RNA sequence: GUCAACCGAGCGUUGAUCCGAGGAUGUCCGAAUGGGGAAACCCGGCACGAGUGAUGUCGUGUCACCAGGCGCUGAAUAUAUAGGCGUCUGGGGGGAACGCGGGGAAGUGAAACAUCUCAGUACCCGUAGGAAGAGAAAACAAAAUGUGAUUCCGUGAGUAGUGGCGAGCGAAAGCGGAGGAUGGCUAAACCGUAUGCAUGUGAUACCGGGUAGGGGUUGUGUGUGCGGGGUUGUGGGACCUAUCUUUCCGGCUCUACCUGGCUGGAGGGCAGUGAGAAAAUGUUGUGGUUAGCGGAAAUGGCUUGGGAUGGCCUGCCGUAGACGGUGAGAGCCCGGUACGUGAAAACCCGACGUCUGUCUUGAUGGUGUUCCCGAGUAGCAGCGGGCCCGUGGAAUCUGCUGUGAAUCUGCCGGGACCACCCGGUAAGCCUGAAUACUUCCCAGUGACCGAUAGCGGAUUAGUACCGUGAGGGAAUGGUGAAAAGUACCCCG
RNA sequence: UGCAUCCGGUGAAGCCGCCGAGUGAUCGAGUGGUGGAGGGUGUGGGAGUGAGAAUGCAGGCAUGAGUAGCGAUUAGGCAAGUGAGAACCUUGCCCGCCGAAAGACCAAGGGUUCCUGGGCCAGGCCAGUCCGCCCAGGGUGAGUCGGGACCUAAGGCGAGGCCG
RNA sequence: CAUAUAUCCUGAGAGGUGAUGCAUAGCCGAGUGAGGCGAAUUCGGUGAUCCUAUGCUGCCGAGAAAAGCCUCUAGCGAGGAC
């Protein structure tokens, strides 16, 4: 999800999306540890989604 | 704007014969963040898995030092949490056997 | 001992010349005196270090 | 990303990777600063949030010290102050060279050695700035009707000199250049005002005169602040005092009338972030910097060769025949080169403005007198430092200790000193350029090195290793054009 | 290295020979082999320009020499096994040694040496199938044990402060 | 008012419980190695450098601090103790 429509959500759904992406990252980490998921790029993508949401929140807070 | 979740304290499970022997006892081993305490780990596990936690045991391990053609290198040190659940005992399936 | 609390006068440095003209380093200290001054006509007395030139100039109010 | 691949997964013409600018995040240590500590790891307070049945737990802010402002309080103790409390603004540390101010060796030379040299070096301490320091004559000079702040460069000159007259050390005047700002502001005498501290003929006293009030623009002092005014050497300036006078309006000089001065408002200027007062804010400059883009001409023929970029022979471009790469010497194959072009944003230089300060309550050249012209200062004496000058007949400059002046017919200097002439005006402050340097960045260069050389370091380099520690400190480059890095068989 | 000429993948330099040459340092646009990219000559310019020796320095290698030694004062043997390979590794049975230790457990110090599996070029003073060696993975669980969150000693640092 | 083997405090050890448990000589098998069952346990002697004991006695050389613990008030208090 690009920052474009990421800037359309309000603060509450932005926090919710951050939460859900964090749980997704947790599940992916456990799957990698047990070694069953193939797509290694999922971890990178989810980490960057978290970073993007944090950036948008900080931009809004700073103005 | 920090959003603290319980899921960054817990990093990964430990997969080993000792870990599995403990799991058949309903005792689980995790790799946790090096700067977390026992009660924080217990709270995080309770929140994540919606279970009742009896006790948490923690051990620090130094990373192994290895030799290379460039010289000596060290692996990262980890902290391990050994978590025992209550008698209600709904197994943590996310451990993936 | 060597620094005036009023005017900042400090020790000079020179040589000590013997008859055989052997020159050895020595110091020239100021004539620093401990004087109980009266800063204000209220009467508070504080022990300060003043050179005798400062006493001569009336700069230290030993009232 | 790379060593450095081997996989495994994936992204990209809906613009990725990549390059430039501006933002966000930024664990812990470190000036390290909530407290402690064996640096990188221990333990907290307060406020607000999260979580829990509650304790536990988590997140975000904030909590060092000192200095200087402001406000509150004011011990012994009375005035009060020290101190205390609160709140704002700074500081702290690092850095290669260059700067300034202090402290300050020895080896060495003198064929010994102490004066002397080495050397104000090494080193150390305190402090900066992009440069610093110095700087606007109490200067030189020598009778020239002479120069005219400072700095730096060349001469003067290894000279005059100085020196156990040993070894050695060593100017300046003048002259030729770089750069120019022969630059600015103050303190005092006097006015006005405000205030602190004393008092007060407490009235005939203070406005500029004439008139009329009045018992305080205090009446008198003194101190301080503020604003005027005054910045000088042929002396200058206040105090006077004539003459001449280039905006308008308003309010004041105890009070009103007619006269002289202080103060606001309109033009008109004049200056500017400048040393000469200061913080800003706008518009503009194919002005600059920080990524880039375009850019001519041979698939040419024959021959050698694994390969042509070799040899011979044909063309072509050239504002481009710089330099590299490409399978061997390439202007025409590639990157490029000459030459053109390009900035959303940020920053840096300019410019024009808002803006600010400032003069216009102003200016001129004249006449004779009192006051002012930087004080524990100059000078002198004792003991030192440094000047060509090593105490010498020792001037000029300077530190400590004593003593200690004058304000212009005053003072200082012209190498002891005196008289006369000449020059200048100390004890207040700022000041650009010419000059020094390179941690770092960019673009280049070499009758420089080419792996025991060149940096210690072309390779794990301040690494391995050595030492308790400060510290010391290496060695190690080249297959091939391409890995095409020898399938398969045999001995083992 | 300036300038001018000439040679070169049809094979430069360097190296190893042969055959010759000069009064000397030396030479060979004479030649063969090896090799794979630059050289020669003339005339000028400049040198990090010539080594045999400094108890010279670095690297490589001789002589002594297949010589000394192979690190205590206990001692090993046999059978079977594994294996390409066994005096040394495994198992068994003997024998011997320590036993106020050569047994067991801590502190300091060390740092993964511990366990499992694999390996056998380097190391182990011989060999090695073995190993404190090499490679991979695994392994250290505290309200009560030792420390901190409790307290102080010597001593350290030290707000202000005094001294310089 | 008291001289008491009174009373209280400290305190090795014996005894009880902990312990219908746990462990064990052995015995069955099973064979890397896992498993099941499991007797009796009295009574004496000797004897510590360990405990009572930071005790007691003697001596001179005259032998940490703070926390902790207890108590006292000052002080908080309408709720608080078991």
């Amino acid at each position: 999800t690009t920052p474009g429509e990421l800037r359309e959500l309000t603060d509450d759904e932005l926090k919710d999306k951050l939460r859900e992406s964090k749980e997704e990252l947790f599940n992916l980490r456990f799957q990698m540890a047990t070694g069953q998921l193939s797509n290694n790029r999922r971890l990178r993508t989810v980490r960057q989604e978290i970073a993007r949401v944090y950036t948008v929140l900080r931009e809004r807070e700073l103005g | 704007a920090t959003i603290t979740d319980p899921r960054d304290i817990i990093l990964a499970p430990v997969i080993s014969e000792k870990s599995y022997g403990l799991i058949e006892d309903n005792v689980y081993t995790f790799v946790v963040h090096p700067d977390s305490n026992k009660t924080q780990i217990k709270i995080a596990i309770e929140k994540i898995f919606d279970v009742k936690v009896d006790s948490v045991n923690t051990a620090n391990r130094q990373g192994k030092r290895k030799r290379t053609r460039t010289g000596f290198g060290k692996r990262k040190s980890t902290k391990r949490a050994i978590v025992k659940l209550a008698a209600g005992s709904k197994p943590i399936d996310l451990f993936g056997a | 001992a060597a620094v005036c609390d009023i005017c900042g006068k400090g020790p000079g440095f020179g040589k000590s010349v013997s008859h055989s003209h052997r020159r050895t380093s020595r110091r020239w200290n100021p004539n620093i005196q401990p004087v109980r001054a009266v800063t204000r006509p209220g009467g508070n007395k504080q022990r300060i270090n003043a050179c005798t030139s400062c006493i001569k100039a009336g700069k230290v109010s030993r009232a």
